[PDB]
């Protein structure tokens, strides 16, 4: 687990951390639906 | 050697100096000299966990066949005895005949594999000199150089192909269609190295063919 | 994060941790700079001295008479097989003497020992009397071809020097060995097998000797006939 705030300084690199190692994520102070979070929310994985 | 020590003391690494000055004499990078020790470091490793592995097989036999031998040395006599104041001896004695030739042949390897584990390190210096160098010259060079650093340590006998592969591999590796030379076995061990990547120059595709071919279990 | 990539030209690629690489080649020169020659170590299969004198050992075996050929081959694979399984049967002498350490003298394995170790006492005075009845067997009807082989191995390292006086002189060993399958193939001499030797030796010199000077310059032959006395018979001229 990892828990974050929405107007925090290291938003990005710990939501890429939390993507990577697979860690379950919680998130404090949203606001609304944030423009970066849509193809995560979605569906959207090309595959290598 | 020394920071790859912790991570006789001055014999070993003066020897270490003499035989790369030597080598130094066909083309010697310092490259080699680190995967010389990796691949020291790494031989050195996997045969003192076999050998101590060996040993404790053995101890375990040791330990079991005397412990039975002592409870089977009162047990009928103790039978006898209860009925002295008022059926395992045939079994017993069908057992002690594959024993006398079974503990008589795991008897003396524990204090072989005792004598053995105090000459290790020259051992894993001798094969890893000759994987980390000698896979590229001809055999007169093999020879030569084998003969040089064999008397260099002192045990002119002591040979390195029974030391590092065994009679059944050898087998199985001619049932394939590896050729039966020693240059052909001598470079099937070389390819051991994992530190790097081996390079067959190879005229004929024989080799290849038993390469790929033992080969096929993995992807 | 955990894992590790590498680059490919333009990709970046993730390094998997089962990767193995080994690559083939087909001819010692080429290719190595100096500077990809200290990461890669290099192995040379090569025929040697030794080597090539079992091959056309093996191979007079076989084209001498076919049944020696069989005979020695049944019997190897035989003792190669009582062999393994032999050690494989010796391989649960570790599960006797301390599967559990326990109750060792109670339950049946200890009887299941017994006819272990008794197949092994028999396979090994099988394979001693197999051992004893392979090994003259094999080495009178084997012995009667290695003093062809042995010259016969002495003439291709004579033949194989020829290209570093002149380009262009150099010789195959599958066209070699091919020559040493005409020998046989055109010969039929029905003798004495001794008497066959020197003459079988004798109707291959021709061959190599043709052979070879229908490539040569006219202006090499002496050379070559010289340098190939030399190599036969190295006892008819003495020292210094």
């Amino acid at each position: 687990l990892e828990v974050i705030n929405q107007q925090d300084s290291n938003f990005i690199t710990a939501l890429e951390l939390a993507v990577r190692f697979g860690k379950t994520l919680i998130i404090q102070e949203m606001d609304g639906v944030e423009p970066v979070l849509y193809p995560l929310l979605r569906r959207d994985l090309v595959a290598q | 050697p020394e920071m790859l020590f912790s991570e006789v003391d001055p014999d070993f690494l003066k020897s270490f100096l003499l035989i790369h000055e030597s080598c130094k004499a066909y083309g010697a990078t310092p490259s080699q000299y680190m995967t010389f020790l990796h691949v020291y470091s790494a031989i050195s490793s996997s045969k003192k966990k076999e050998l101590l592995k060996r040993q404790s097989h053995l101890q375990a036999g040791v330990s079991k066949l005397n412990e039975a031998k002592a409870l089977v040395d009162e047990l009928n006599r103790k039978a006898g005895e209860q009925s002295v104041l008022l059926e395992t001896i045939k079994a017993a004695e069908v057992l002690i005949n594959q024993l006398d030739r079974e503990h008589k042949r795991w008897n003396a390897q524990v204090v072989e594999i005792t004598e053995e584990l105090a000459t290790l390190p020259k051992r894993a210096q001798l094969a890893a000199a000759f994987i980390t160098y000698l896979s590229a010259a001809p055999e007169s060079l093999r020879k030569t150089c084998l003969e040089e650093w064999t008397k260099s340590a002192g045990l002119e006998k002591f040979d390195l192909r029974r030391f590092l592969c065994t009679e059944s591999e050898q087998l199985i590796w001619k049932s394939e269609g590896l050729p039966s030379d020693d240059l052909s076995i001598e470079n099937a061990l070389v390819i051991l190295q994992s530190r790097v990547c081996p390079f067959l120059i190879d005229p004929s595709s024989q080799a290849t063919e038993w390469l790929k071919t033992h080969l096929k279990d993995s992807r | 994060g955990p894992r590790y990539v590498v680059q490919i030209g333009d990709k970046i690629i993730d390094y998997n941790e089962e990767f193995r690489l080994f690559l083939s080649t087909r001819n010692p020169n080429p290719f190595i700079p100096p500077d990809a020659a200290s990461i890669v170590t290099e192995v040379n299969f090569t025929t040697t001295r030794s080597g090539l004198r079992g091959q056309l050992l093996a191979l007079t075996i076989q084209h001498e008479k076919p049944d020696l050929e069989e005979q020695k081959t049944k019997l190897l694979q035989q003792e190669e097989d009582k062999k393994i399984q032999l050690a494989k049967l010796e391989e649960s002498l570790l599960e006797t003497l301390a599967t559990s350490q326990g109750n060792i003298l109670e339950n049946k394995d200890l009887i299941e020992s017994l006819n272990q170790t008794k197949a092994s006492s028999a396979l090994i005075q099988e394979s001693l009397k197999e051992s004893y009845k392979l090994q003259i067997s094999l080495d009178q009807e084997r012995d009667a071809y290695l003093p062809l082989a042995e010259s016969a191995s002495k003439m291709y390292f004579i033949i194989s020097d020829l290209s570093k006086i002149n380009n262009m002189y150099r010789f195959s060993l599958a066209a070699f060995l091919r020559l040493f399958q005409r020998a046989l193939q055109n010969k039929q001499d029905s003798e004495n097998t001794e008497q066959r030797i020197q003459s079988l030796i004798s109707s291959l010199q021709h061959m190599v000797y043709e052979y070879i000077c229908r490539c040569l310059f006219k202006a090499d032959q002496l050379m070559f006939a010289l340098h190939f006395v030399r190599g036969m018979h190295p006892e008819l001229f003495q020292e210094n």
